[PDB]
């Protein structure tokens, strides 16, 4: 950049440097009293106000999150893990697995991947969803939408054998509030915003299932076919130009979770230095004032660049 | 990964979802060049989340689990209109009818818990059902009741005070006077005094940033705390891009 | 919903002739110059091809 | 359907009355500029005035009121012919 | 759609193609494909059109000069295009 | 009594296009909906904000019209005022101040046209308009250059800027 | 977002020739030729530099 002189609190926003002059220890003494008394207030408060005191803490990272390793059933989908040597003189469990997935994929802070859940490249798990792997595997192919919260769910295949198991093929995408229990979808399929399906239900490569209908158990929705309904029932067969409107839904979703990705992986001290950019952003909009006579900002950090 | 022309800049240093050891989830956040617009009186819920260019106007309501995601095209929400619990709504890039994919909520519009809303018009003083999915270009005209478990499909209309239901949404009765001129906004008005009453024992800053605060103290106590100039990072990085662009033979 | 930023122009295609205080010979030059800064110079040559 | 207003005149006809207002229009500084040096040596000249009557002041007032023409008036009558 | 009378600008198009060398004699009217009824070349049709272009102050797309083909057919275009 | 219930038309029947000539040349389709007036179609289309002025009534600043050029068959569809009122009002301001010589017999406002069946395949054109000044954020300087869109601007209308 | 409703250079001389028309009235501008020589009479010595080469049918 052009200046060297800016002010540490201006390029260090986040947090300030060590104070050094004698007015900045003191009135680092003195924040620290002010801190000291807050709090006390704060609990004086909280005892008023009952039982809980409205107090709050930091949430779990739920979005990568384990189950219980079971020594009969062997983790399927997702990967196992050690825990901390205090938590197991604590709690006692050797092993948890954990879930699995590629480093392009997308999973929204909000959402709850659990346990067996192994997800491509490309793919991208939104906000609210929950994918549940504790009893049994979940598996996601590339280029595969998960959208707003949607529930994937599975159970025990029991003794009949069926399999319980939730496969989702490549290219797949669920719309929004959709529920998937333990079913089998191909590649190249839309689930319906609203959609719920069964177990037991293949759905073919091609197929679009229509939005809000229920598909009923173990029932098999052929290739290049659209049903819609509450008991779910053919109406048409997919058009051939809906098949590349289903590639182009999958293929705008991914570039869609790429820039998602990109703005929550942000730490913090990035995100208040960003949000500094956006205000002086603002305020240097207008162009008569001095410090614009003096220099050329940068576009994207309002940094001087070269004189004016 | 990197947006390298991203309107604030580069992104310096990127955490990945298993480094995270705490939810970070921004109920207000901004995807590249769309930022969210809000009013003083929009009540949005810590679960909620709003991204893109989402125009929230007075007393719009967004309650836990709802998500308003405007990354394709612009959404916006009316004056007391109420988003309820795990409401989905999203906008398309382009409307099969070939008109605007705006999704364009009116006033005094409730939308009840789990419904899908997709690029649709949704004129004033409009309930739309529980578990209700309104597809792309579809079309409520104002005073209009969509109930429960229906479906409108894409590009299909509902004339005004008209209560219509199933998943070939159909018509089923003329609403009366009393409940268009009454009932409608005044379940609006129901919900704006519920979410004024969660925004009145709201606190600026929750005592939840302390806890945060004592893991980057600990660090600076201990000497592993690094002060990062991003906005001079950020400067080279785009150097660097530039530059390597301009080298590139193909 | 973030302004975009428009740009400038620039003009003044002049022609720069043979001139003496220059390397010896005859110079035809077209310049393009935005105020008094060049942004683009293309020498015309063949005045001299024998 | 509700009860309207009758619109006197034709549809087309109104709105060939109203596009006669679309005509050049000057800027304003140059009437000003005049009232303006007309309007201080009228001062100047108004302590000079004799005094006059209420009455024949108000009379004066109310024939200057109903003289005038509005500057809109101009606009849509005005033809540049003899 | 005619935002001036067709017989107007039918008789100025027609004026125009008579100043090209060919395109008369017996037949100059409507229903007469340039090429294929009055000897014009594909240059001759584009200038002819260029004249109309001077004539009324109104430019026509080359994907329409692709899709015009008769003294029809231009009438029709210049008629329909408010600017005229 | 109980007569036959009339099914309604999805948006596809319902749906009219008009190709709409802009400032630059470019013909323009812009699909719109029968009974939606002419001015909100061409704002909903995208078109920027330098080809919209508001309605220069007493009350009705909030509307943005445009200048139009409409056929002479579809003359019929404009709608009538009362000049003894204040619509016309608001009429004589648009054309004194924005339209000026630029003036054609053709020249309507959008406002006063409603899109409706026949009006299908109608060919408009955008009318010249000369800089107009009501605020400083309400203004054209002249310059058709700015690429934001009409429809992006939450803004009801002008007031004290 | 899918509707049944929703989906339902030989002359390349023919081209140069357009673009030399059109850029016609700026040469006469930049040229200075308004008063010696009309656009049309431009127009006309352009076809017949292009009909000398007619013969060629080779790509
Ligand atoms: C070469 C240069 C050209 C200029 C030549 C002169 C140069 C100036 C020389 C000296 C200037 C100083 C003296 C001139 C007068 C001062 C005015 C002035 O300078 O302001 C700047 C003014 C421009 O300012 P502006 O801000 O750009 O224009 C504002 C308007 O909106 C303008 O927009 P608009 O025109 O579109 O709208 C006009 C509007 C503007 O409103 C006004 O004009 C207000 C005038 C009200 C009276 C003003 C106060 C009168 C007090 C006079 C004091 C002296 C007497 C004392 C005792 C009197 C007691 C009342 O009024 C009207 O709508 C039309 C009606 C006009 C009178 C309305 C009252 C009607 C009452 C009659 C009732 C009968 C009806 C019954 C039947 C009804 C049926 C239902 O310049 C001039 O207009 C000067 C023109 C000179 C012509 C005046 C003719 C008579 C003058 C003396 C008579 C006094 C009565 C006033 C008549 C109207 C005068 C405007
Ligand atoms: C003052 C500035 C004046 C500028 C003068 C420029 C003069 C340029 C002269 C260059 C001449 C060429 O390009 S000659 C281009 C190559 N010549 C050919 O013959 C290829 C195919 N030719 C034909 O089809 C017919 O001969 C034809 C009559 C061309 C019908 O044109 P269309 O293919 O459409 O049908």
């Amino acid at each position: 950049s052009l200046l060297k002189n800016y002010p540490p609190s201006y390029l260090y926003p986040f947090r300030h440097p060590k104070p050094e002059g004698v007015i900045e220890k003191v009135l680092f003494n003195l924040g620290s009293l002010f801190r000291s008394a807050g709090q006390g207030m704060d609990e004086l408060g909280s005892l008023m106000l009952g039982n809980g005191g409205m107090q709050e803490s930091v949430g779990p990272n739920l979005a990568y999150a384990p189950v219980k390793y079971n020594p009969a059933a062997a983790p399927k989908a997702g990967i196992v893990a050690p825990i901390p040597a205090s938590a197991q003189r604590v709690l006692g469990v050797k092993e948890i697995v954990l879930p699995s997935k590629a480093e392009s994929t997308f999973i929204a802070p909000n959402a709850n991947v659990l346990g067996d859940v192994k997800i491509g490249a490309k793919s991208s798990i939104w906000y609210g969803a929950v994918l549940r792997g504790d009893v049994n595997s979940i598996e996601i192919g590339d280029n595969t939408n998960v959208q707003d919260n949607v529930t994937i769910h599975v159970a025990k295949h029991s003794i009949d054998g069926k399999l319980r198991n939730t496969v989702i093929g490549n290219n797949v995408t669920i719309g929004h509030c959709a529920t998937i229990h333990a079913c089998t979808i191909a590649d190249n399929v839309i689930i319906g915003m609203g959609a719920t399906v069964l177990d037991g239900v293949k759905v073919e490569s091609g197929s679009i299932v229509g939005a809000g209908s229920i598909v009923p158990p173990n029932t098999v929705i052929p290739a290049g076919q659209v049903w819609v309904g509450n008991p779910a029932k053919f109406i048409r067969n997919v058009l051939p130009e809906e098949n590349g409107f289903i590639a182009s839904s999958a293929n705008n979703y991914d570039l869609l979770g790429q820039q998602h990705k990109f703005e929550n992986s942000k730490v913090f001290e990035e995100m208040l230095v960003e949000e500094e950019i956006a205000k002086d952003r603002e305020l240097l909009e207008d162009k008569n004032l001095a410090v614009h006579q003096l220099y050329i900002f940068d576009p994207q950090t309002q940094l001087a660049a070269r004189p004016r | 990964v990197n947006f390298y022309d991203a309107p604030n800049g580069p992104a310096v240093e990127q955490v990945k979802i298993e480094d995270e050891w705490y939810n970070r989830q921004r109920t207000e956040f901004n995807i590249l060049n769309k930022q969210p617009s809000k009013a003083d009186d929009v009540f949005i819920a810590p679960n909620a989340v709003v991204c893109g260019d989402v125009d929230l106007y007075q007393k719009v309501s967004i309650f836990f689990g709802a998500v308003v995601r405007g990354d394709l095209n612009t959404i916006r929400i009316g004056e007391n209109s109420t988003i309820l619990d795990k409401a989905v709504v999203h906008a398309a890039s382009t409307s099969p009818t070939g008109l605007n994919a705006a999704t364009i909520i009116g006033s005094n519009v409730t939308v009840e818990p789990h419904a899908v809303l997709r690029s649709c018009r949704i004129g004033d003083n409009c309930i739309v059902g529980a578990r209700s999915v309104v597809c792309e270009g579809a079309i409520m005209h104002p005073e209009s009741v969509l109930a429960p478990g229906s479906v409108l499909a894409p590009g299909r209309q509902i004339p005004s005070g008209e209560l219509w239901a199933g998943s070939p949404a159909k018509f089923v009765r003329k609403l009366t006077y009393y409940e268009t001129s009454n009932v409608i906004r005044e379940s609006a008005e129901h919900y704006y005094d519920i979410a004024t009453g969660f925004r009145n024992e709201t606190f600026d800053h929750g005592s939840a940033w302390r806890d945060a605060e004592a893991y980057r103290q600990k660090l600076v106590d201990y000497k592993e705390y690094n002060w990062v100039n991003y906005r001079e990072q950020k400067y080279v990085m785009r150097l660097q891009r530039d530059a390597a662009e301009l080298e590139k033979l193909l | 919903m973030k302004p975009l930023t428009p740009s400038k122009v620039s003009n003044f295609t002049i022609n720069f002739g043979p001139q003496h205080p220059a390397a010896h010979g005859v110079l035809r030059l077209v310049l393009e110059m935005d105020g008094e800064i060049i942004k683009r110079a293309d020498p015309h040559i063949g005045l001299l091809h024998r | 359907d509700e009860p309207k207003h009758q619109i006197p005149g034709n549809a087309l006809d109104n709105w060939a009355f109203l596009r006669t207002y679309a005509k050049p229009l000057p800027d304003m500084i140059h009437y000003y500029y005049y009232v303006y040096l007309f309007g201080f040596f009228f001062v100047y000249k108004v302590a000079d005035f004799p005094e006059y009557s209420p009455r024949v002041l108000v009379m004066a007032a109310l024939i200057g009121s109903l003289f005038y023409v509005r500057r809109d008036w101009v606009h849509r009558e005005f033809k540049d012919s003899p | 759609s005619s935002f001036l009378p067709k017989e107007e600008v039918e008789s100025r198009i027609i004026a125009q193609v008579k100043e090209q060398n060919l395109a008369a004699g017996i037949k100059v009217e409507l229903s007469s494909r340039f090429d294929k009824d009055l000897g014009l070349d594909s240059l001759d049709k584009v200038e002819l059109l260029i004249s109309l272009e001077e004539d009324f102050g109104v430019e026509v797309p080359d994907a329409e000069i692709d899709k015009i083909h008769t003294v029809e057919d231009a009438v029709n275009f210049f008629i329909s295009n408010p600017s005229s | 009594d109980h007569d036959h219930y009339t099914p309604p038309k999805t948006v596809f029947e319902d749906t009219i296009t008009i190709n709409v000539l802009d400032y630059d040349g470019k013909k323009h389709a812009v699909k719109a909906l029968i009974g939606t007036p002419l001015n909100k179609a061409l704002v909903e289309y995208g078109f920027s904000s330098t080809y919209f002025f508001p309605n220069m009534g007493y009350y009705t600043q909030h509307i943005s019209d445009a200048h139009v050029f409409i056929p002479e068959e579809y003359w019929k569809y404009v709608e009538n005022v009362d000049l003894k009122t204040d619509d016309a009002e608001a009429i004589k301001l648009m054309f004194k101040l924005v339209v000026q010589d630029y003036q054609r017999e053709t020249s309507f406002f959008a406002s006063y046209l409603t899109l409706n069946k026949e009006m299908d395949n109608m060919t408009i054109g955008f009318g010249p308009i000369k800089p107009w000044h009501i605020t400083p954020k309400w203004s054209f300087n002249g310059h058709h250059n700015v690429k934001d869109r009409m429809f992006d601007r939450l803004e009801t209308g002008p007031f004290i800027e | 977002m899918t509707s049944r409703f929703a989906y339902v250079t030989c002359q390349k001389a023919r081209n140069l020739y357009l673009e030399a028309c059109r850029c016609l009235p700026f040469i006469h501008r930049l040229h200075k030729l308004e008063e010696i020589t009309s656009l049309k009479e431009m127009r006309l010595i352009i076809k017949d530099k292009f009909r000398v080469n007619s013969p060629v049918t080779d790509s």
